[PDB]
RNA sequence: CAGCCACCCGAGAUUGAGCAAUAACAGGUCUGUGAUGCCCUUAGAUGUCCGGGGCUGCACGCGCGCUACACUGACUGGCUCAGCGUGUGCCUACCCUACGCCGGCAGGCGCGGGUAACCCGUUGAACCCCAUUCGUGAUGGGGAUCGGGGAUUGCAAUUAUUC
RNA sequence: AGGAGUGGAGCCUGCGGCUUAAUUUGACUCAACACGGGAAACCUCACCCGGCCCGGACACGGACAGGAUUGACAGAUUGAUA
C-alpha cells in the first residue's frame, strides 16, 4: 500500500534535523509524494536532586534536564525505495524506525 | 556450598561451552539467570564462582552487581583435566571463525 | 448480676450463627482477613494450644502456649488458653478471656516498659 | 556497642551428631525360609518412591522424606 | 420513615445490637463512657485511655500543653 | 521444609530485589525510569546516561 | 521486548556507562581512552580507542572475542549483533583520560609524585592543548593530606 | 568621556535561571562506593532468616506551615477555563481513566482508550456574577482530643499509621 | 514604607532529657535540628535475644569410599510447617 511512515527519535536537534533534511531530500529527488518533518511536541524529563552525597550543607537542587525529539515523515512510495534511501548512511545516536499504517 | 554434585558438574559443562561466564549478586532471586528452569538457585551459582576463584584459577573482576570470569591456559588445562574433557573443545569464540 | 452479651449473642449464640452472618457483629479488619480468605501461620500455634488444653490437668489452668506473633479472633476457639507472647526479650502471661471478641489479641500485649517521670536534665532549657 | 555475648543459656552447643552402621544390617536379614535378601521392612507402593527407599520402622509410624505416609497398628 | 441504620450514631450498639434512636440525658453519657468496657479488657487502647492520650498514633512526645495549666 | 525455611514472606513490594545496579544499595534511590542507582552514582554518571544541567 | 522512548533512551544512557565502567576497570593498563556505540537497524556495534592498540588486542586476538561474549552475555542482547572494533586515538596529548592514567601508572610504578607531574605537564604542552591543570592530592610527605595543584596555559571554568 | 535620567518607536528599552575564579575550612561524608589505607576481624558474627523487636514511648522551651478569627466572609450551588508531566514492562509482578448495574463511602466485572497532541481531556480544578440561614458571632467555622460501620495492592496492619 | 505574617494557640518526619534491650546515632550560629532526597510493620532496620552457612582455599593428624543438612500430624522445644 502507498501509507509508509518513517519515525526518527533523538535527543540532539542538529543531527536529527541534518538526517531530516537529508532523507527529505533524497526522497524529492525521486519522484515521491512524501510528507514533511512532523514534528512532535519535545517531551523533556525533569529531575530535581541531592548534590550532597551525604546530606550537609545548603538544600542545593541538581535540576538535570534531557529533552527528547521526535519526528514523523509519511510518503507514499514502493517500500523497496524506503529500504534503499534508509541506508544513507544515517546520523549515529538517532533511532530510525519504518511504521505501516 | 552443600549443593547437588550435577550443579558444579553444569557450571563447568557451561563455563567449558562458552569459555567465559558471569555471576550476578542477589539473593532475592530464585536461581540463576541463564540457570532458569533448572531449580539452580543464584546462591549456589556464587557460591561455586567464589569457590572456583578462592582457588587461584580464574582472576575476579567486578562491576555494577555483576562478576566477570577470565580464562587462563594453565586454567583451561586443570578444567580439561579435571572434568575430563575431551582434547578437542575449544573456546566458543574460536567457533565460527 | 446483668449479664454482658457481644452484641446480644454470647459466646453458645455466638457458635449457633455461622460466621459469615457473625462477621456482622464482628469489626472490620477481622472481617477482610475472613472476606478475602485464610491462610497458613494458624496451624500449628493453634494445633499446639489445644493441646495446652487437652493435656491440662482437671480443674486447672492449660499448658503454656508459646508465641510470637499477636493473633487475632475469628472464632472462639482459642478462647481458654494462657499464652506466653513474645515481647522482645521474655514473654508476656496472658490468659484468653470471653469478653474479648471482636478485637485483636495484639491489644493485650506490651514491647516496651513504661515511662519514668524523674527531674530536668542539663541541656533542656532552651 | 560492646560485644552481644549470645552465651546466657547453652554453654557450647555444637552440630546434631548421626551415628551409622559400617554397613547396614538392619535393613536385610535372614530367617524367612528364602535362600535371597529377605523382606522385613515394608514396601513403598508409591511410583516416586522404591524398594531402595527404607521407611525407618520405629516404634511409631512411617517416616519416608518425600510423601510420609503413616499407618496406624493399635 | 424507614432512615437506615448507618446515619444514625448508635450503629451496631454494644451490648445489644440496637439500631433505634433515644435522645435522653443522663444515658448517654454512659454510652459516651464506652471506654470503660474496653478498660476492663486492659487493651492498649484501655491504657492510653487510661492515661488520657490520644490512642489514634497521635504524637505525644512533649507536645500537649493546654488543659494541664 | 527448605522453602518455609527461607523467605516466608512473597515481596511484590519489596524494593532490594531492584536496588541500585551501581554498587549494592538502596539508600537514596530513585525508581524513575528503571534506572535503579543511587543519587551519588545517577549524579556521576548523569552525563554518561544522558542527563545535563540547563536551569 | 518494546518499551516507551524515554525508558529506551535512559536505558541506552545506562548501558553505555557500564560498558564503559567495565572497560576502564580492565583495559585502562593498556592506555584505554574512550568508547563509543554505532546503532543500525538491527545491529549494533561498539567502538573502542586506547593508544597501544596492540596490546590492547592481546594474542590470537583472543580478548576483543571473549570481552565481546561477555558483554553478549552480560546484557542478554540477541547474539552475534554485538562486535567490537579495534581503533587508536586521535592522539594521547588532547585526551584527559589518557593522561590521566599514564600519570596514575607513572605513580603506581615507583616514581617521584612531583617528577610525574611535571612530566605530564610537559608532555601536555609539546602536544599543543591551549593548556591545563592537574592536581594531586593525598598524603605525599608525612601524615597530613595537601592537595597540589600544576597549572600551564590558561584554562576556563565558567559558562557554556 | 565612560555613562545616567526621560520621550518617539518597538513585542521586548534591566525575563529568569544554569555554569561560575585565587587560595583555603584540621566543615560534612570512612552509614554510596565492589575508592579506600592502618588498628579492631578471623566465630561465644559485627547479614539478608520470624521480621518477632522499637523513635506512632512524655512533667516544660527553641526550630522550618496550614486551619483561625467572617458579614474582608463559612454558606445553596448558575458556572464558564489550566500548566508540568510520569503512565499496561529481555527476571520491571507496581500501570492513568470512559459503556451497564449495584452500593454514602473503600470497589467489582466483558472487551477495556495508551507506543502517544490519537487514550486521560475542548485536564468541566482556587476565588468570584447567585441561592436558603448567620444581620455582628464563642456556635453552624476551630471535628484538634473517645463510639460504630467497608474495600485494593498487604503472609501480619496490635501502638485503629493507610481512604 | 511596610506586605503573606512569623514564636504565637491544638495536630508535623524532625531535634533535644527520655527509664527500658536499644528509643538508637551521624550532623551545634548563619555554614546542625521536613537534613541524611528519613511520609519508616517489611529493603530507611544501624541497634536488643535464638537459630542460618562458615563466604576457612596451604601446610599436618580421624570413620581415613559410605563422611553428613532439607525426612507436612505426636513426642527433645524463646516455632509445632527452621
Amino acid at each position: 500500500i502507498h501509507r509508509i511512515r518513517i519515525t526518527l527519535t533523538s535527543r540532539n536537534v542538529k543531527s536529527l534535523e541534518k538526517v531530516c533534511a537529508d532523507l527529505i531530500r533524497g526522497a524529492k529527488e525521486k519522484n515521491l509524494k512524501v510528507k514533511g518533518p512532523v514534528r512532535m511536541p519535545t517531551k523533556t524529563l525533569r529531575i530535581t536532586t541531592r548534590k550532597t552525597p551525604c546530606g550537609e550543607g545548603s538544600k542545593t537542587w541538581d535540576r538535570f534536564q534531557m529533552r527528547i525529539h521526535k519526528r514523523l515523515i509519511d510518503l507514499h512510495s514502493p517500500s523497496e525505495i524506503v529500504k534503499q534511501i534508509t541506508s544513507i548512511s544515517i546520523e549515529p545516536g538517532v533511532e530510525v524506525e519504518v511504521t505501516i499504517a | 556450598m552443600l549443593m547437588p554434585k550435577k550443579n558444579r558438574i553444569a557450571i563447568y559443562e557451561l563455563l567449558f561451552k562458552e569459555g567465559v561466564m558471569v555471576a550476578k549478586k542477589d539473593v532475592h532471586m530464585p536461581k540463576h539467570p541463564e540457570l532458569a528452569d533448572k531449580n539452580v538457585p543464584n546462591l549456589h551459582v556464587m557460591k561455586a564462582m567464589q569457590s572456583l576463584k578462592s582457588r587461584g584459577y580464574v582472576k575476579e573482576q567486578f562491576a555494577w552487581r555483576h562478576f566477570y570470569w577470565y580464562l587462563t591456559n594453565e586454567g583451561i588445562q586443570y578444567l580439561r583435566d579435571y572434568l575430563h574433557l575431551p582434547p578437542e573443545i575449544v573456546p566458543a569464540t574460536l567457533r565460527r571463525s | 448480676f446483668r449479664k454482658f452479651t457481644y452484641r446480644g449473642v454470647d459466646l453458645d449464640q455466638l457458635l449457633d450463627m455461622s460466621y459469615e452472618q457473625l462477621m456482622q457483629l464482628y469489626s472490620a479488619r477481622q472481617r477482610r482477613r475472613l472476606n478475602r480468605g485464610l491462610r497458613r501461620k494458624q496451624h500449628s500455634l493453634l494445633k499446639r494450644l489445644r493441646k495446652a488444653k487437652k493435656e491440662a490437668p482437671p480443674m486447672e489452668k492449660p499448658e503454656v502456649v508459646k508465641t510470637h506473633l499477636r493473633d487475632m479472633i475469628i472464632l472462639p476457639e482459642m478462647v481458654g488458653s494462657m499464652v506466653g507472647v513474645y515481647n522482645g526479650k521474655t514473654f508476656n502471661q496472658v490468659e484468653i478471656k470471653p469478653e474479648m471478641i471482636g478485637h485483636y489479641l495484639g491489644e493485650f500485649s506490651i514491647t516496651y516498659k513504661p515511662v519514668k517521670h524523674g527531674r530536668p536534665g542539663i541541656g533542656a532549657t532552651h | 556497642k560492646k560485644r552481644k555475648k549470645k552465651s546466657y543459656t547453652t554453654p557450647k552447643k555444637n552440630k546434631h551428631k548421626r551415628k551409622k552402621v559400617k554397613l547396614a544390617v538392619l535393613k536385610y536379614y535372614k530367617v524367612d525360609e528364602n535362600g535371597k535378601i529377605s523382606r522385613l521392612r515394608r514396601e513403598c507402593p508409591s511410583d516416586e518412591c522404591g524398594a531402595g527407599v527404607f521407611m525407618a520402622s520405629h516404634f511409631d509410624r512411617h517416616y519416608c522424606g518425600k510423601c510420609c505416609l503413616t499407618y496406624c497398628f493399635n | 420513615y424507614k432512615i437506615p441504620d448507618w446515619f444514625l450514631n448508635r450503629q451496631k450498639d454494644v451490648k445489644d445490637g440496637k439500631y433505634s434512636q433515644v435522645l435522653a440525658n443522663g444515658l448517654d453519657n454512659k454510652l459516651r463512657e464506652d471506654l470503660e468496657r474496653l478498660k476492663k479488657i486492659r487493651a492498649h487502647r484501655g491504657l492510653r485511655h487510661f492515661w488520657g492520650l490520644r490512642v489514634r498514633g497521635q504524637h505525644t512526645k512533649t507536645t500537649g500543653r493546654r488543659g494541664r495549666t | 521444609g527448605h522453602q518455609q525455611l527461607y523467605w516466608s514472606h512473597p515481596r511484590k513490594f519489596g524494593q532490594g530485589s531492584r536496588s541500585c545496579r551501581v554498587c549494592s544499595n538502596r539508600h537514596g534511590l530513585i525508581r524513575k525510569y528503571g534506572l535503579n542507582m543511587c543519587r551519588q552514582c545517577f549524579r556521576q554518571y548523569a552525563k554518561d546516561i544522558g542527563f545535563i544541567k540547563l536551569d | 521486548v518494546q518499551i516507551s522512548k524515554k525508558r529506551k533512551f535512559v536505558a541506552d544512557g545506562i548501558f553505555k556507562a557500564e560498558l564503559n565502567e567495565f572497560l576502564t576497570r580492565e583495559l585502562a593498563e593498556d592506555g584505554y581512552s574512550g568508547v563509543e556505540v554505532r546503532v543500525t537497524p538491527t545491529r549494533t556495534e561498539i567502538i573502542i580507542l586506547a593508544t597501544r592498540t596492540q596490546n590492547v588486542l592481546g594474542e590470537k586476538g583472543r580478548r576483543i572475542r571473549e570481552l565481546t561474549a561477555v558483554v553478549q552475555k552480560r546484557f542478554g542482547f540477541p547474539e552475534g549483533s554485538v562486535e567490537l572494533y579495534a581503533e587508536k586515538v586521535a592522539t594521547r596529548g588532547l585526551c584527559a583520560i589518557a593522561q590521566a592514567e599514564s600519570l596514575r601508572y607513572k605513580l603506581l610504578g615507583g616514581l617521584a609524585v612531583r617528577r610525574a607531574c611535571y612530566g605530564v605537564l610537559r608532555f601536555i604542552m609539546e602536544s599543543g592543548a591551549k593548556g591545563c591543570e592537574v592536581v594531586v592530592s593525598g598524603k605525599l610527605r608525612g601524615q597530613r593530606a595537601k592537595s597540589m595543584k600544576f597549572v600551564d596555559g590558561l584554562m576556563i571554568h565558567s559558562g557554556d
